[PDB]
């Protein structure tokens, strides 16, 4: 999806505080109104179609 | 193809089975003969048993009627062996 | 008319099963009257002797029944070997 | 039955099955055909209260064909005495008991 | 000597089971472009010697909330029923000829769901009893059908003796005949065995391992080798009924061989679909077999049992 | 009258006694219901085979597709009590008293 | 003598118990998808006589792929528990070999052998396919060098 | 034709390995019955091959020595005794032995 | 290459093999080189049990025809 | 033994009866009841009624009792009731297994069991009947008049079970 | 004779090959061992609940239509009956009976079990 | 006793159902081994799924704040780590930013090239690891195999098969070895078959379909309310896309057909995202 990065550089060689935007973190944050309405042998389809690798999601 | 195998069966089948009408006539008189026989047997051997019965006098006709009936298979074989009773009462049945 | 043939294709078009299926049931009802062999079919199995024929007394004037089970007199299928 | 429909209107429902002397499949007889044959017959257009004792002997010789009591109690008998015998050592039994 | 017969008919099979793990371990990695067991002993032949002996060397460990002795009967029941689904099968002459064979097979068939069922409460787990009522749920939906199925079929043989199969189709196979229920049966008998897409009952991916979700080491091989073995059973059942042999009766070798051949062929189908097909959905499961499957099967049905009136074409019931 | 005939007949016997004395299921009350009609369809075809009442091989499952019915009412009637109470259980189904 | 007996005995269950045994890769992290590649045509763990099987009572070795966290920790050790003897660990990558590069974090436990008795260490980051089948390889070497019926007869 | 060829290399494979022993041999050890051209042997009986018919991976191959540093590896089977300098070329890092 | 399988299958097809054998040769061997008269009904049962009281020794499948009468 | 097989039979029918109808666990009820189910058939096989046993097979063993289980896995109260669970079950068990072990032993003696009917305990070949049924199972030509004259049973068999389903959804509907 | 001797061999070879599959393994189950598997994490308590109705409408509808076809296992003698049109008419009958059942459970919902 | 109710209804008790909390999770195989998901179900009927995850949470930002920039670079190849260029792409492109620095017109070229190669990368892991989970598994080795590929490639580039640390802030950090891009030039052309695998096994097949179609839809305002992002927005229909409106790096010199989907629903995901693979190779 669109996995952008947020950082704030304090000038000097290291970053301050990086925020990373996870695809997956929106993805899986609706994974609630997907499922309304679905089996659980669908929601494990929606799980594979919101590409929820979990280190991209926990960060 | 199914219709004229099926059809060709069932001419074999009658055919099969006027052979067992043929064969009715020898088989009708060896049964005949060989159930009563076979009861005769048992009548002689309650005429050397129930002597001393108190009250006892062979050849008892548990039906009223003079009509022959047909042998219950208890009289018949009651007095064989177990296997003459097994090869008997469930011989066909059994045969896997 | 324009109604039934537009419908009839037109479930064809969702459903192809319960149309199939209608149309065959359909045909298994019909044609078992229509069928020719029916009375064929009923006849063999009328001609199959699972019983003895038990003989009949003969007192004279039943020409019909034969004195042999190779005489001419009597049930023939001669029909059903060709059927 | 109550209401003897089968009768008024002569479409037979169940009385064809209702007694075993009646047409049966590949005309293959019952048990007991000649007897019941026999008590049908005697208790026909006779009614219950006088074919109860007039057709007796047709009914206990047809109970006893298919119930087989006194039958079955007699070879009980014929057994009990023999084995109450030939313990004893009175009497053997001829080959063709043994084959 | 009709024992030494009957351990000549048990013992082939369960080894023909054990390596049928072996070759479907192969041919579905060749599907995916796999080799499959080839390591252990040449082209994998000693793998099922060395899954069968290294599980039989696991402790059966029981749930803490099982009871043994509900636990323990259900294999039983498994295997030894499916054991004896060969018992009437008309190889070259069939071992227990029973005049209602078919009969006897669904009976058999239909009472392995207490397998299922048991298995499902015995282990006492919500993952495992839903598992086990779906389980059995799938399966006693479709056994309507294969009576159906079997009745229509049957009806033009002219009873219900396995071995009357066989001069039924002593010119053409039988599926030429009823080719629609060919594949309506064949559907049905996967269903019944419980593979793909009809595995939900299992559910590698989403119900863990089914009912087999904890079952481990000792007894699970019985409900394995009791599956396998319903493979080839249905398979062999499937072959006779449809794709029937020529049977010489002075040499019932042939015949063994196209039975065989044929055999092997209609279980080597059923891996062949299970490398090709998604796992089917509960619902789907049963609104294909409730709604696109009786209703096929009823007019198949009418129109096998009107077929042989309206062509006085009725087979002999002997 | 044969021994055998006194296995199904106390069989039903014992299986009426189940039937009628209760305990907390009326989910086992059912099981003696149809076990009930299970020694009725065994020992009428023991007759009927015996007697070669040929037509009368009709009735074992005439008996049994109507006995079967029952356990369609009778199951249905389980959860219809196991849903306004959740269980199947006999002395909390006297709501009616009065 | 019954040495040379029980040496057969053993054998025969090693040569099984070192070609039938049947991993369940724990998915962690990054290192889990290199298993799965080494379930690729390329690889296929299945020509050895190993078969992915889920459901951790029917597998035997069980392998941890990845970082492991506190959140994760009680569950995975669990998951060791009813895992049945003979069970087997096998460390995937730095991270679950000694907590690799989240060492120093707050959330991850350094090293997965504070939860479980590791067997054998396979290094990476991530090992590559092949290189974890070497570690499996590794495994059967240890599981041909056991003495269980031999200590048992000295027991 | 073509059947009757695809058997004729079967039995030349069972020449290529030394008859029926080397046959025998490197199938129970290596699973593996295909012959290439011999490329070179290092100093402990690990005896290479190559054959550039074969896709990428398996055209150049190993059988491993029957002694390794005074260790019985008759039967096991490990990736590391290959010394280093062959090391290079078995994976393909370079292509000249 | 797929010639790999046959060894599994063709090892499968022996097992498979072995019963078929078996009852066929079996019931040709018990039964005198026939194979075992089945009855279906109970014509044929009978039909066997007049062969096993005429053959003089209590088997069916010993047949014995012409060279009795006279 | 083989003598008096039938005997066994029926003496393993009357201890799965009593099973079940001891009121143990509904499964474990439905266990012994499968088992009088599995048992009966038999007997029923040993009379020649194969297409009757084996239905008893199909259509109650894996028929009814099948959909019976659902029931107990929907009602699962929520301990098991096994026989251990509960004393009176045990008691009800054990006492089933009495008195038909008295009046076997009644009957085995002098035969003269006279609970309600008289009753032979004479060996249960003896009630049996000599005599060929041709070719025609007489068995399956009984059941094939299904449609040739009990046509009346077959409407109203019909009916009743197409108010069969029409019922069951209407009840279970829920209103 | 052979039938129930085939059923006791195979009761036997299964109890056997259990028996030495249980008691030769050296059963060693612990506490944790024996404890039940639920993905990985604790158990709540549970197995003990009624599941709604679609289960059993469906396990009711099955016994029903179970019931219908046990009607008509006899066809394949049937069809060798001596009148085949009033057999034919009344296995027709069961059939499309068997269909209206279907026909009904289809049209109010029914097949279309609850959610 | 009390009088029977004048409406006859008696009063009914307290709920006799539930909704079975079921702990879905982690070692579950479909969980992909750290999900706990956990629902609320009325039968196979849910109602609310809480995915509660962090089994994987790692310091991450925390760290990052202790190492520098260049030290910083690896934890984004292990962020998304089936994306391996994709996320250290981000990285650059962010950190050369505030450097108002750009790469030469080389670095650029390499980033895209296997920036979309990593795209072939991910895409065959979402499609067969799903297919994976819907039943059939033999399209997951098939692409698998080619999987391997681009995988070696990296290797050669790089030096290491995932974790490539390729991308760096003012370009990339090697040369590519001399004949690589014809190695990739003859993985390209057999790609295009090997996606005909992956339509010819599912895209038409009734089980997949079924499993898929019209499942797990939602409409174009809920979607981009909810934060999403990338294929989410254009399976339903949803006019965007990054390498198009605001094109980064050279993806403004080069030429693609964004596959906007029209239904919403995971089929239509399924066809856009295997139509990205055909585009993804037109960038190639
Ligand atoms: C089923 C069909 C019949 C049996 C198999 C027939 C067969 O393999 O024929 C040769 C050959 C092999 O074809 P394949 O199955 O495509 O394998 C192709 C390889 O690329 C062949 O390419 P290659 O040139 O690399 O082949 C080398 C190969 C040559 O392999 C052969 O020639 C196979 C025959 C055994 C040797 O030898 C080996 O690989 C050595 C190891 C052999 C292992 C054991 C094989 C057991 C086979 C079955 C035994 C009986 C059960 O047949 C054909 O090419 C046409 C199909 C069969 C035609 C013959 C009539 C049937
Ligand atoms: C005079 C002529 C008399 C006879 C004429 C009969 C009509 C003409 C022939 C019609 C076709 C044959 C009968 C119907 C068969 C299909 C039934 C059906 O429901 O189909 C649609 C069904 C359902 O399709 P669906 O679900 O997409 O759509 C159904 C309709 N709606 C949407 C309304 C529900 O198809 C399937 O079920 C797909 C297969 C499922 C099982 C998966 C494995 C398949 C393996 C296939 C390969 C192996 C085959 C082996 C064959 C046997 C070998 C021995
Ligand atoms: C309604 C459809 C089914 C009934 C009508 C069609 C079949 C008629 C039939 O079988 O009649 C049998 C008989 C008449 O017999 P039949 O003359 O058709 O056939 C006799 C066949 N043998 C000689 C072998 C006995 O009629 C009935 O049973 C009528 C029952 C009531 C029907 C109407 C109910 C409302
Ligand atoms: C030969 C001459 C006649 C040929 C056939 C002509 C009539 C064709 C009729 C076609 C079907 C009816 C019309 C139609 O298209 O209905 C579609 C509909 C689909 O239902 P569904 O998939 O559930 O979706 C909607 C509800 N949710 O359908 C339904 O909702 C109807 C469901 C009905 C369920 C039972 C259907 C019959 C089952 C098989 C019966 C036995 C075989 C046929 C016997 C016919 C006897 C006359
Ligand atoms: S060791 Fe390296 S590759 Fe493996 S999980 Fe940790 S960071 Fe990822």
């Amino acid at each position: 999806g669109e996995f952008g990065v947020y950082l704030v550089s304090d000038g000097s060689s290291r970053p301050y505080r990086c925020k990373i935007k996870a695809p997956g973190f929106a993805h899986l944050a609706g994974l609630d109104k997907m499922s309304k309405g679905h089996m659980l042998a669908d929601v494990v389809a929606i799980i594979g179609t919101q590409d929820i690798v979990f280190g991209e999601v926990d960060r | 193809s199914m219709m004229k195998w099926n059809r060709e069966r069932r001419r074999l089948q009658i055919e099969d089975f006027e052979a067992r009408i043929a064969l009715m006539p020898l088989f009708q008189a060896e049964k005949d003969r060989r159930v009563l026989q076979m009861l005769r047997e048992n009548l002689e051997e309650e005429a050397i048993i129930m002597k001393d019965v108190p009250d006892w006098k062979v050849g008892e006709s548990v039906f009223h009627t003079t009509r022959w009936v047909t042998p219950m298979m208890g009289e018949l074989y009651g007095l064989r062996t177990n296997e003459e009773i097994l090869s008997a009462t469930y011989g066909f049945i059994w045969y896997t | 008319a324009g109604r039934i043939a537009s419908f009839l294709k037109n479930a064809w078009a969702k459903e192809p099963v319960l149309v199939a299926s209608f149309a065959i049931g359909g045909l298994a009802i019909i044609l078992p009257s229509l069928s020719p062999y029916t009375n064929y079919a009923i006849r063999i199995n009328r001609a199959t002797p699972y019983n003895y024929p038990v003989p009949l007394r003969d007192d004279g004037n039943m020409p019909d029944v034969p004195s042999h089970p190779q005489d001419p007199q009597g049930p023939s299928l001669e029909w059903l070997k060709n059927l | 039955p109550f209401f003897d429909v089968q009768k008024r209107l002569g479409l037979d429902l169940d009385r064809w099955m209702t007694i075993q002397s009646a047409e049966q499949p590949h005309k293959i007889p019952g048990r007991c055909h000649a007897f019941e044959k026999e008590w049908i017959e005697c208790a026909h257009g006779i009614g219950g209260i006088r074919a109860e004792k007039e057709c007796k002997i047709e009914f206990d010789d047809f109970v006893e064909c298919l119930l087989r009591q006194k039958t079955m109690k007699r070879l009980s008998a014929i057994k009990r005495q023999r084995d109450k015998l030939i313990k004893e050592g009175k009497y053997t039994p001829p080959p063709h008991h043994l084959g | 000597m009709f024992m030494i017969n009957i351990l000549s008919l048990i013992i082939p099979i369960l080894l023909a089971v054990a390596f049928l793990t072996l070759v479907e371990r192969k041919v579905l990695g060749y599907m995916q472009l796999r080799k499959g067991p080839n390591v252990v002993g040449p082209y994998g032949l000693l793998q099922p010697i060395a899954d069968a002996l290294k599980l039989v060397t696991k402790e059966p460990l029981r749930p803490g909330t099982s009871s043994i002795s509900m636990f323990i009967i259900a294999p039983i029941l498994g295997l030894s029923l499916a054991l004896t689904m060969w018992v009437p099968l008309p190889m070259p002459y069939p071992l227990i000829n029973m005049n209602l064979g078919v009969l006897f097979m669904l009976a058999m068939s239909s009472l392995a769901v207490y397998s299922i069922l048991w298995s499902g409460w015995a282990s006492n787990s919500k993952y495992a009893l839903i598992g086990a009522l779906r389980a059995v749920a799938q399966t006693i939906s479709y056994e309507v059908t294969l009576a159906i199925i079997l009745l229509s079929v049957l009806l033009m043989n002219g009873s219900y003796t396995l071995s009357t199969l066989i001069t039924t189709q002593e010119h053409i196979w039988m599926i030429f005949t009823s080719w629609p229920l060919a594949m309506m049966w064949f559907i049905s008998t996967l269903a019944e065995t419980n593979r793909a897409p009809f595995d939900l009952t299992e559910g590698e991916s989403e119900l863990v391992s089914g009912f087999n979700v904890e079952y481990a080491a000792g007894p699970f091989a019985m409900f394995f080798m009791a599956e396998y073995a319903n493979i080839i059973m249905m398979n062999a059942f499937t072959a006779i009924l449809f794709l029937g042999a020529s049977h010489d009766p002075h040499t019932p070798e042939l015949y063994t061989i196209n039975f065989v051949l044929k055999t092997l062929a209609l279980t080597i189908t059923f891996l062949w679909i299970r490398a090709s097909y998604p796992r089917f959905r509960y619902d789907q499961l049963m609104h294909l077999l409730w709604k696109s499957f009786l209703p096929l099967t009823l007019a198949l049905c009418m129109w096998h049992i009107s077929l042989p009136i309206m062509t006085a074409s009725i087979p002999p019931q002997s | 009258m044969p021994l055998v005939y006194m296995n199904i007949i106390m069989a039903f016997a014992i299986a009426l006694a189940g039937l009628l004395m209760y305990r907390s299921h009326l989910m086992s009350s059912l099981l003696c219901l149809e076990g009930m009609m299970l020694s009725l369809f065994i020992m009428s075809t023991l007759i009927i085979l015996n007697t070669h009442f040929t037509l009368a091989n009709m009735m074992p499952i005439i008996l049994l597709v109507f006995a079967a019915c029952e356990a369609a009412l009778g199951l249905s009637l389980l959860v219809m009590v196991s849903n306004t109470y959740g269980t199947d259980y006999v002395q909390n189904l006297n709501l009616l008293q009065c | 003598r019954g040495e040379y007996v029980v040496a057969k005995l053993d054998d025969l269950v090693n040569w099984a118990r070192r070609s039938s045994l049947w991993p369940m890769t724990f998915g962690l992290a990054c290192c889990a998808v290199e298993m799965m590649h080494m379930a690729a045509p390329r690889y296929d763990m299945d020509r050895f006589g190993v078969v992915f099987r889920a459901s951790p009572r029917q597998s035997d070795v069980m392998i941890v792929a990845g970082t492991l966290t506190n959140k994760m920790a009680p569950a995975l050790r669990k998951v060791y528990d009813q895992m049945p003897e003979p069970r087997y660990v096998v460390s995937m990558g730095s991270c679950a070999n000694g907590g690799g590069y989240y060492h120093y974090s707050y959330s991850v436990v350094r090293g997965c052998d504070r939860i479980v008795p590791v067997d054998i260490y396979v290094p990476g980051c991530p090992p590559t396919a092949e290189a974890l089948l070497y570690g499996i390889l590794q495994l059967q070497r240890k599981i041909k060098r056991e003495k269980r019926l031999r200590i048992w007869y000295r027991r | 034709m073509e059947l009757v060829q695809v058997l004729r290399r079967g039995l030349q494979q069972v020449s290529g390995h030394g008859g029926l022993r080397g046959y025998l041999r490197v199938l129970f050890r290596a699973n593996d019955v295909r012959v290439g051209t011999l490329v070179g042997e290092d100093k402990y009986g690990n005896k290479y091959y190559e054959d550039n018919k074969q896709f990428f991976g398996r055209h150049r191959w190993v059988i491993y020595t029957t002694e390794m540093n005074g260790r019985d590896t008759f039967w096991d089977v490990d990736g590391s005794m290959v010394p280093p300098e062959w090391h290079r070329w078995l994976h393909c890092m370079t292509d000249d032995p | 290459m797929w010639f790999e399988i046959l060894p599994g299958i063709a090892v499968m097809a022996a097992c498979l093999f072995i019963p078929g054998m078996a009852t066929a040769h079996i019931h040709k061997f018990t039964n005198g080189g026939k194979e075992k008269r089945v009855a279906h009904f109970s014509y044929q049962w009978n039909l066997m049990e007049r062969d096993r009281c005429i053959s003089g020794v209590n088997r069916y499948h010993v047949t014995k025809g012409l060279e009795n009468i006279d | 033994m083989t003598m008096y097989i039938a005997f066994i039979l029926s003496t393993i029918f009357v201890i799965g009866f009593v099973g079940f109808s001891s009121k143990p666990s509904p499964i474990y009820g439905g266990l012994g009841l499968i088992v009088s189910g599995g048992v009966g058939c038999g007997i029923v096989l040993n009379f020649g009624g194969s297409f009757l046993g084996l239905m008893v097979f199909l259509i109650y063993l894996g028929g009814m009792l099948v959909v019976f289980g659902y029931t107990t896995a929907m009602a699962t109260e929520m301990y098991p009731e096994v026989w251990v669970s509960n004393k009176t079950v045990f008691g009800a068990f054990v006492s089933g297994l009495m008195m038909e072990f008295c009046m076997v032993y009644y009957a085995l003696k002098e035969e003269e069991v006279e609970i309600i009917f008289k009753f032979n305990g004479l060996g249960d070949w003896v009630i049996y009947d000599t005599g060929d049924s041709g070719f025609f199972s007489e068995e399956a030509m009984g059941i094939a008049a299904l449609y040739s004259y009990g046509t009346w049973l077959v409407i109203v068999t019909g009916w009743s079970l197409l108010i069969g389903v029409v019922v069951i959804m209407e009840i279970t509907r829920g209103n | 004779m052979n039938i129930m001797l085939t059923l006791l061999t195979n009761v036997t070879l299964a109890s056997l090959l259990v028996l030495i599959a249980f008691w030769l393994p050296q059963l060693n189950a612990y506490s944790e061992k024996t404890s039940p598997y639920e993905c990985g994490f604790d158990p709540m308590g549970s197995a003990r609940l009624p599941f709604s109705m679609k289960f059993f409408l469906v396990a009711i509808t099955f016994l029903l239509f179970d019931l219908e076809i046990a009607l008509l296992l006899p066809l394949p003698w049937a069809s060798q009956t001596n009148n085949l049109k009033t057999m034919l008419t009344m296995a027709l009958f069961l059939l499309i009976l068997l269909a209206a059942s279907l026909a009904y459970e289809w049209t109010q919902k029914g097949l279309e079990w609850a959610e | 006793w009390k009088p029977p109710p004048w409406n006859d209804v008696d009063p009914p008790k307290d709920t006799l159902v539930s909704n079975l909390t079921l702990n879905f999770g982690p070692q579950h195989p479909a969980a992909h081994g750290v999900l706990r998901l956990v629902m609320e179900l009325s039968g196979e009927m849910v109602r609310k799924c809480d995915p509660h995850i962090g089994l994987l949470h790692r310091g991450t930002e925390k760290l990052i704040e202790y190492k520098t920039y260049l030290q910083a670079l690896p934890y984004f190849d292990r962020l998304d780590y089936v994306s391996m260029m994709c996320n250290e792409q981000a990285y650059s492109l962010a950190v050369e930013k505030l450097l108002n620095i750009q790469p030469p017109p080389r670095a650029q070229w390499i980033r895209v090239l296997f920036g979309e190669i990593t795209r072939l990368l991910n895409h065959i892991m979402a499609v067969t690891t799903h297919a994976l989970d819907i039943g059939a598994m033999t399209p997951f080795f098939w692409m698998f195999e080619e999987r391997e590929k681009m995988f070696e490639f990296y290797e050669r580039v790089s030096g290491a098969r995932m974790h490539a640390a390729y991308i760096r802030p003012g370009g990339v950090h090697q040369d590519l070895p001399l004949g690589l891009l014809d190695d990739i030039y003859e993985f390209s052309k057999n790609f295009s078959f090997r996606i005909d695998e992956l339509e010819e096994m599912l895209t038409n097949n009734r089980i997949w379909r079924n499993r898929t179609v019209d499942i797990g839809v939602v409409t174009a305002e809920d979607a981009l309310n909810y934060g999403f992002s990338g294929v989410m927005l254009r399976g339903s229909g949803i006019q965007w896309d990054l390498r198009k409106t605001q094109p980064y790096d050279v993806y403004d010199q080069v030429e693609f057909d964004v596959p906007i989907g029209s239904r919403g629903d995971c089929y239509d995901r399924y066809l856009c995202r295997v139509e990205e693979m055909r585009q993804s190779l037109r960038i190639i």
